[PDB]
RNA sequence: AUGAUGUCAUACUUAUCCUGUCCCUUUU
RNA sequence: AAGUGUAGUAUCUGUUCUUAUCAGUUUAAUAUCUGAU
């Protein structure tokens, strides 16, 4: 999957800002849409 | 009344071997196969062999006076519908050193020709695998033929 | 092979008649020339241009390739044996799921990635059928909604032209056919008049759905055909089904017959009466009369009791058919008469009288299957006759039946079984003569190890045995059937057990002798010992046998107990499952016979085997424990409640279906009956465990959970239960989420609602929309469950409902309307007029709304207010809206007026105000002004 | 329309209108059909039939123009027969 | 109805195979004590010896009898054959029942009742 | 119904027959679709029960066990005196469930 | 008879079959006629209402019954 | 001795717009006589075509052999022709002439 | 500074719903 | 770091009408839509 929605992108940006970049599971535990691998992939791809 | 016969009828045989629109007799045995011999027919009816025949590819062989029944017609007015048809089959032949093997060869069998057949001044009879070898001058009809092959 | 004719179906009154004539005059000379002496027949330029659609051009490129392919016939024989970038195009548009290769030919137009070109625009917009058939569920729902909304826009012509080939897909799976049928139904629900020209085109694809093995699919096909017929006119449908009568394909004839039957069921018997009468009087061909008889039979079978008034008229259609020369027409007419009879309750015997004499006369000259058809017709007609003639009729038919008892024909066997079931049930049947004549052959010739294997044969034999036992007696049938109790055949054993069970249930086993009783006990034991297929036949049979034996089963009690113990020690799922089933079934007999030691031993074995991991065995053990608690008392049960309650507490998380159901039932019974051995902390823990049981995928589980929560509330107290329920964060809004509100209402009905009201009012102060909607739904359910008890809480529930009436959210307004409906239904006559008016003050603006749920709730609340607040106030509030100018306002007001006028038809006289009299109208009811 | 006047098929014969209707159907429908003839005959079976349903059936079987022709040919002939004291039109006496 | 007899026989065999029918109850307890198999639905142009040779592939036939008409020509489709052993009859009912030959396929059943000339059905 | 708005009630004339509901739908109100407070018994149509149509479930459509009754909310609202409430239609429910 | 008006039913719509159910395009004459007919039927129904209505005139109960049954056809007027 | 799905007509897609049609006829003739060859002259038809041989056996043999055969730069997909489903544009008129000719020729 | 539009995500309600069958198609 | 399906509703993101008029359909009226300058 991984549609890379807008609200998901904002949530990932907020997680990287507050939770951190080296905590993919902490962000995946508040998304419930993609895996931590996919989350870090979207962070390094578009949400960097 | 009922006319009881208790004899063999033709309906079972017709259903066993029926062509596209006709009956199909002279059913080859199940011991045959497709050969791979380096031999091809070179029919030159008047010392001019324009076409070429390599029967190792085809298993069904029909040259007769049936345009709709057989595979194709033939310009052989002295030929019947089903009189003689040679067929390649894996016959258990003894090699030169005695090593027996199922070698592919053409079986010599007469299909009940109306006027028989002849090849090099000799007619071939059924129920006996004649010495079928290469470089043979034959005919593809019942009465006679003025054409041969190699 | 019979269904393969459906693959030979091509798409698309005088021209059709000439085409059928040409078809007949082409199907005649083929066998004509065949006697005088295919799909690959010759093709013509007209045939070639007609086969394929537009978008192609014949072009033999050189003048040598045509005479290169012309001798290809001879080139297949002589020269055949002789000497001898990275491009691709799938179908994605934005997602466009994978199209199968068979569907590639259908959706090929979408494979082209061209865009921005009108007619082609609509054709491409019609590519949503690809996403509907092949795609995810959300895409399917979206395509369904788009087709529902874009009906008139896309046009019915292109829709049918695109849907018909998809229905004819040779690779069309069951799900694809179901989706296509649903789409066709949705399209026919909107388009009404435009479906006329495509009537035949849609019927050609929809008829095979009727002739199918799937019962649900056949029902869907019948419903679709009925809707299609009701859409267009009966005359158009008759014109479409006209040429199918004389169709060569018999499958086409059966399809046309089913279609005519559906059209008669929809548009009515008499609407299709004269068409059928003209079809029956057709001297053109015997196939016509055969199709007519088949249509009559199918119409009767589908209509059932609807043929009562037109039956005599049906006789007028069928009277000239009995004299048919061809045996097929006579057989069809006999089947039709039998259908009209057996489908018809006793009535209209005179209407069939014209067919009475010849059929029996045909029994005299009966030979072959015609005798069977005549016997079936006579059997169907015998009960419709009176006793005087029925005596002679049965006395004459019984001899022919006995003569035909040795018929190898399975159809003759079924006909004889039906005739026995019909005739033996007559009052003029000799019991001793029946037992002398029909009983031994029915046991020998009818009862056989091969007959039971069939599906219809099994039910037929069961019905025949039941009727014979009810007619002649139970002891003879029992003696005939008990010998087969040890039958090696499982199906024959099940049939014998079902026959014995039906006999014992209908006649009663009091006639069972001592030797017969012992034989039946041995048979039941052998059957329970040999049960390969998991079926309730053996269990239900043992239960009925025990219930019939009563106290006479005490000698068989210990043998059954030993067998149950050995089976519990035997294979769990195979043996112990049936063992626990038999125990739970015979608990009543064991308690009735005073099996005290037996009950205690059973309880001990159940407490021992309760720790089994197999859910099938554990659930049956829990059910047997529940039955023992139902028979054995609480204090008298040897496995006391102190061990049962905490042991059954953690079993709620078993996650099995039957296990969860049995555990919920046992806990609920224990907490509703005893309610003492459970401690306060134990009750709290049980409630905390049952809170998790609401997430199941069943409804009965939720109902049992609500009942158990109510019992626990009645036992422990309201405070703790309401506190545990108030914590429902409602993660999901479905999966029994409102179930917490239902449990709150159950606790309020069991406990003092004075305690449950203000706690709920305080929990409603939370911010979450989920919690607010839950509080509203719980208040509505509580008011509905209380009813008369709400005479005091009306003034207390008024302001919260008035505040929630503010439409901040649609769900809030829906819950408000539902609470208003429940309150109006419950406050009937209790004197809550002020609260009703205060609620109506905020409920009236909710009339203007488009939500289906909100609209339904508003309508229900208006009905409840008219019931309680009265129709006078309802009309006073709906008066100005009647003659309003708008379309939507007038529509809503007219719906409200129709709702208020459906009931209260008598009280609308007074509420009707005095409207002044116009020039050409005197509307003022002057009689009402008559002052006495 | 001419089929708007109330008629009564009980006060007229049927054999006199059978071959005329048959010829009209063979001319309009072209081919020879038994379903249409029997349907038209059974349509006039009731004692107080209705011309609207007959016209609808004729439009379903015929094209719609030939249906109008058949309706306008059957209505006035039947009306004249019902008006005749003997119960038949002027054509039944001509030949 | 006429052709559905072979369908019923095949369905009974398939149900016995699927229901877990044992060898003792494999649609043979009723046809026991007699190997007279009744074949029906055969074509009107079938010969006696041809049918004998066809049904002889499953064993030796003891006594065959075709439906001989009064003056029609012995063309009715019915036939009764008591084979050598009942095992051959079971094998024929298992393999030859519903076989297609000479166009229209015929049906086979186990009667084991008596020598009835007029017992089959068209 | 509230669960199935696309259903078509029979609305036929009332007879002298007593109906029953499927075990899966035991206790469910025929009209009100509630689960408590029943008032009156459910009457079946004359044509709604004739042979194979006899003994079927009113709402569930399956084989009935228990005798059903109308909900008191439907009885007080003058709703129980309506036509035959037999579910003649079967659509938008249990259609593709067999496929799963 | 070229009319083309086959008003039977289209897709099994609401289709109020009750007598006086009411609709959207109901003209004033229709509502007035329905109300007058319902009031006449109610006056024919209630026994005490019939006694109170007929007690005004010297006519008998049957007189009021006939006068009410006669006023059912076209009470308001030809629309 | 073949499935009913096999038919004399075969749809060949995934071809160029200017495809060498003589070579196409030669490739189709490897099976049997090309009874007809229709080349899509439309835009959406540009790159697709249909063929029809006078025999079903040869057509099936070529379908087995020419399944996704190689081309200059692509591989056209060859599938069995689906049902017609569109014949109202055509009509069975003028067939009475053929019927009368058949009745006069044989005389029956 | 309310709105119309509609691919594509999201919350909600209907006490929505998982053993449902060919017990009925036996047409040639 | 788990839910299945059946119907419907809303709030989010992206786009569009300074076209002057006439006639009609439709609308409570606008609007939208359909033809001409």
């Amino acid at each position: 999957g991984g549609v890379w929605r807008n609200t998901e992108d904002e949530i990932l940006k907020a997680a990287v800002m507050k939770y951190g970049k080296n905590q993919w599971s902490r962000i995946a535990s508040l998304l419930h849409r993609k895996s931590a691998k996919q989350c870090k992939a979207r962070w390094y791809e578009w949400l960097d | 009344k009922e006319k009881p016969s208790f004899e063999l009828s033709g309906a079972l045989l017709e259903d066993t071997n029926t062509f596209r629109g006709v009956v199909i007799k002279y059913s080859e045995p199940p011991e045959a196969r497709i050969p791979k011999k380096r031999w091809r027919l070179y029919p030159f009816k008047n010392d001019e062999v324009l076409p070429v025949m390599y029967i190792h590819r085809q298993s069904a062989y029909l040259l007769g006076r049936h345009r709709r029944i057989a595979d194709i017609p033939i310009d052989h007015p002295s030929c019947s519908k089903q009189h003689a048809v040679f067929q390649y089959r894996l016959v258990e032949y003894t090699r030169a050193d005695g090593t027996v093997g199922r070698r592919v060869k053409p079986y010599i069998i007469d299909l009940g020709s109306g006027n028989g057949t002849f090849l090099n001044n000799k007619r071939i009879e059924p129920q006996r695998y004649y010495e079928l070898k290469e470089k043979d001058v034959l005919k593809f009809g019942f009465s006679s033929r003025e054409y041969v092959l190699l | 092979e019979y269904k393969k004719h459906r693959r030979t179906m091509i798409i698309s009154a005088e021209t059709p008649r000439t085409d059928r004539g040409g078809d007949s005059i082409g199907e005649t000379p083929t066998p004509g020339a065949s006697k005088r002496k295919e799909r690959n027949r010759p093709l013509s330029d007209e045939e070639l241009d007609a086969m394929f659609p537009e978008g192609y051009k014949v072009l033999p490129p050189p003048a040598g390739y045509v005479p290169i392919r012309t001798p290809a016939r001879k080139l297949t024989a002589t020269p055949t044996p002789l000497g001898g970038m990275k491009s691709v195009n799938d179908q994605p548009s934005g997602n466009l799921p994978f199209l199968k290769p068979d569907d590639i030919q259908y959706f090929d137009k979408l494979l082209v990635d061209v865009d921005e070109s009108e007619e082609q625009k609509e054709r491409k917009i019609m590519k949503l059928l690809l996403k509907i058939k092949n795609g995810t569920p959300p895409m399917r729902k979206a395509a369904l909604r788009q087709i529902t909304d874009k009906a008139r826009e896309f046009g019915a012509g292109p829709l049918f032209n695109q849907i018909l080939p998809l229905l004819m897909s040779p690779t069309l799976e069951d799900q694809e056919r179901h989706l296509l049928v649903k789409v066709i139904d949705r399209i026919l629900y909107k388009l009404d008049d435009l479906v006329r020209p495509y009537v035949h085109k849609i019927l050609v694809v929809i008829e095979p759905l009727l002739i199918d093995e799937d019962y649900y699919a056949r029902v869907e096909g019948r419903e679709i055909i009925s809707n299609l017929a009701k859409a267009a006119g009966l005359a158009t449908m008759i014109s479409t089904m006209r040429p199918d009568i004389d169709n060569m394909d018999e499958y086409v004839r059966n399809t046309t017959a089913r279609a005519f039957a559906v059209v008669a069921s929809a548009l009515g018997i008499p609407s299709l009466l004269p068409f059928l009468k003209a079809v029956c009087k057709s001297k053109k061909s015997w196939q016509a009369r055969h199709t007519g008889i088949k249509i009559v039979q199918q119409i009767a079978i589908l209509m059932g009791c609807a043929i009562l008034p037109h039956l005599r008229s049906l006789v007028e259609i069928i009277e000239h058919g009995l004299v048919d020369e061809q045996q097929k027409v006579r057989t069809i007419s006999a089947l039709a008469i039998a259908a009209l009879a057996e489908a018809a309750t006793p009535y209209g015997i005179e209407s069939f009288d014209s067919v009475l004499k010849p059929l029996w006369k045909g029994i005299r000259q009966h030979r072959g299957k015609g005798l069977a058809a005549f016997l079936k017709a006579i059997g169907y007609l015998i009960p419709l006759m009176d006793a005087e003639y029925a005596n002679y009729y049965t006395r004459e038919v019984m001899l022919i039946l006995i003569r035909e008892f040795q018929s190898p024909d399975e159809e003759m066997k079924k006909i004889v079984l039906k005739v026995v079931k019909q005739c033996c049930g007559t009052d003029g049947v000799e019991a001793n003569y029946i037992k002398t004549e029909i009983l031994p052959p029915f046991f020998k010739h009818f009862w056989q190890h091969r007959m039971a294997l069939d599906r219809r044969n099994y039910r037929q034999l069961v019905d025949t045995t039941v009727e014979l036992a009810n007619k002649v007696g139970a002891a003879e049938i029992i003696s005939r059937i008990v010998d087969d109790l040890k039958d090696e055949a499982e199906q024959y054993r099940k049939m014998v057990m079902e026959t014995i069970e039906k006999i014992m249930g209908n006649l009663g086993a009091a006639d069972i002798d001592h030797k017969l009783e012992e034989q039946l006990i041995d048979g039941i034991l052998y059957a329970f010992q040999e049960q390969t297929t998991e079926d309730s036949v053996m269990l239900n049979g043992f239960g009925t046998v025990v219930n019939a034996l009563g106290k006479r089963v005490k000698p068989y009690l210990p043998q059954i107990c030993g067998t149950v113990l050995w089976r519990l020690n035997n294979k769990s799922a195979k043996v112990r499952q049936q063992a626990a089933d038999l125990i739970s079934r015979t608990a009543v007999v064991m308690k009735t016979c005073q099996e005290e030691k037996l009950m205690g031993h059973l309880g001990v074995v159940l407490y021992e085997y309760l720790g089994e991991e197999y859910p099938e065995v554990l659930g049956s053990i829990l059910g047997a424990l529940k039955a023992i608690v139902n028979v054995i008392g609480m204090h008298k049960m040897t496995p006391p409640i102190k061990d049962l309650l905490p042991r059954l507490t953690p079993i709620l998380k078993n996650r099995h279906e039957k296990v969860q159901e049995n555990c919920i039932d046992l806990v609920g019974r224990i907490a509703d009956r005893g309610a003492e051995y459970v401690s306060a902390r134990e009750w709290m823990r049980i409630c905390f465990e049952l809170l998790e049981l609401l997430k199941a995928h069943k409804k009965a589980i939720r109902r049992a959970t609500v009942n158990t929560f109510g019992y626990i509330a009645k036992a422990i107290g309201p405070h703790d239960v309401l506190a545990t329920l108030l914590n429902n964060l409602k993660v999901q809004e479905r999966q029994n989420r409102v179930c917490t509100t239902v449990a709150i209402a159950i606790v309020a009905e069991t406990c003092s609602p004075f305690t449950v009201l203000p706690a709920l009012m305080n929990e409603y102060r939370v911010p979450e929309l989920n919690v607010q909607n839950g509080v509203l739904k719980s208040l509505s359910f509580l008011f509905e469950y209380i009813g008369e008890m709400g005479k005091d809480y009306i003034y207390a529930v008024t302001p919260l409902l008035e505040d929630a009436l503010m439409d901040r959210d649609l769900v809030h307004r829906q819950t408000a309307s539902a609470v208003v409906q429940h309150m109006s239904l419950g406050v009937y006559g209790f004197g809550c007029e002020d609260s009703l008016n205060h609620l109506l003050n905020y409920v009236w603006p909710n009339v203007f709304e488009t939500s289906p749920h909100v609209i339904q709730a508003v309508m229900g609340a208006l009905e409840g207010l008219r019931v309680a607040i009265g129709p006078c106030r309802m009309l006073q509030y709906c008066l100005q809206g009647l003659f309003h100018p708008a379309r939507k306002v007038r529509d809503v007001y007219w719906k409200i007026y129709n709702s208020i006028y459906i009931g209260s038809q008598d009280a609308l006289i007074a509420h009707y105000p005095r409207i002044y009299n116009d020039d050409k109208n005197t509307y003022i009811r002057y009689e009402l002004d008559y002052i006495l | 329309e001419c089929l708007e006047k109330k008629v009564d098929m009980s006060k007229v014969n049927l054999e006199v209108i059978k071959p005329w209707i048959t010829k009209r159907v063979t001319e309009i429908l072209g081919f020879e059909d038994d379903v249409v003839i029997e349907f038209i005959f059974n349509q006039l079976e009731v004692k107080n039939p209705d011309s609207k349903m007959m016209q609808i059936n004729l439009t379903g079987f015929l094209n719609g123009k030939n249906a109008r022709e058949f309706m306008g040919e059957l209505w006035p002939l039947l009306l004249s027969a019902q008006e005749n004291i003997a119960g038949i039109p002027s054509a039944f006496l001509e030949l | 109805n006429p052709l559905t007899k072979v369908k019923l026989i095949n369905e009974l065999n398939e149900r016995e195979v699927q229901l877990g029918v044992a060898d003792k109850v494999s649609w043979h307890s009723e046809y026991k004590d007699s190997a007279w198999i009744f074949l029906g639905g055969l074509p009107y142009e079938l010969t006696e010896g041809d049918i004998i040779c066809v049904f002889s592939q499953y064993g030796e036939i003891v006594n065959i009898n075709l439906v001989r008409d009064k003056k029609t020509g012995k063309s009715k489709g019915f036939c009764f054959l008591c084979y050598e052993d009942q095992r051959s009859t079971i094998l024929a009912v298992d393999n030859f029942n519903g076989i297609k030959i000479k166009g229209r396929t015929i049906r086979v059943d186990h009667v084991s009742n008596y020598r009835a000339p007029k017992d089959s059905e068209e | 119904a509230k669960h199935h708005p696309d259903l078509i009630f029979c609305r036929k004339q009332a007879g002298v027959a007593i109906g029953r509901l499927c075990e899966k739908c035991d206790g469910k109100c025929v009209i009100c679709d509630s689960y408590v407070r029943p008032c009156t018994l459910v009457r079946i149509c004359d044509e709604c029960n004739y042979g194979s149509y006899q003994g079927r479930c009113v709402i569930c459509g399956g084989p009935g066990v228990s005798d059903a009754y109308y909900c008191k909310e439907c009885t007080i609202q003058e709703k129980d005196r309506d036509g035959c409430p037999k579910i003649v239609n079967l659509g938008s429910s249990k259609t593709d469930l067999f496929y799963e | 008879m070229t009319d083309r008006y086959t008003i039977h039913s289209q897709l099994e719509h609401l289709q109020s079959k009750y007598i006086g159910t009411g609709h959207a395009d109901t003209t004033k004459w229709e509502w007035l006629v329905n109300q007058h007919r319902d009031s006449y039927c109610s006056y024919m129904g209630h026994f005490d209402l019939l006694n109170y209505f007929a007690i005004a005139e010297n006519e008998s109960k049957a007189r009021v019954r006939f006068n009410l049954m006669e006023k059912m056809l076209q009470p308001c007027g030809p629309p | 001795r073949l499935p009913p799905e096999v038919n004399r007509i075969l749809y060949i897609r995934n071809l160029p717009y200017k495809i060498t049609a003589e070579e196409m006829y030669d490739i189709f003739g490897k099976y049997g006589p090309i009874r007809q060859i229709r080349v899509g002259n439309t835009p959406e038809t540009r790159g697709t075509a249909y063929v029809v041989y006078e025999d079903i056996f040869d057509a099936k043999n070529a379908c087995d052999h020419l399944s996704g055969f190689n081309v200059c730069n692509r591989y056209l997909v060859v599938l069995y022709y689906n049902a017609n489903r569109a014949f109202q544009k055509m009509d069975t008129k003028k067939k009475e002439e053929q019927l009368k000719l058949l009745k006069e020729k044989y005389g029956i």
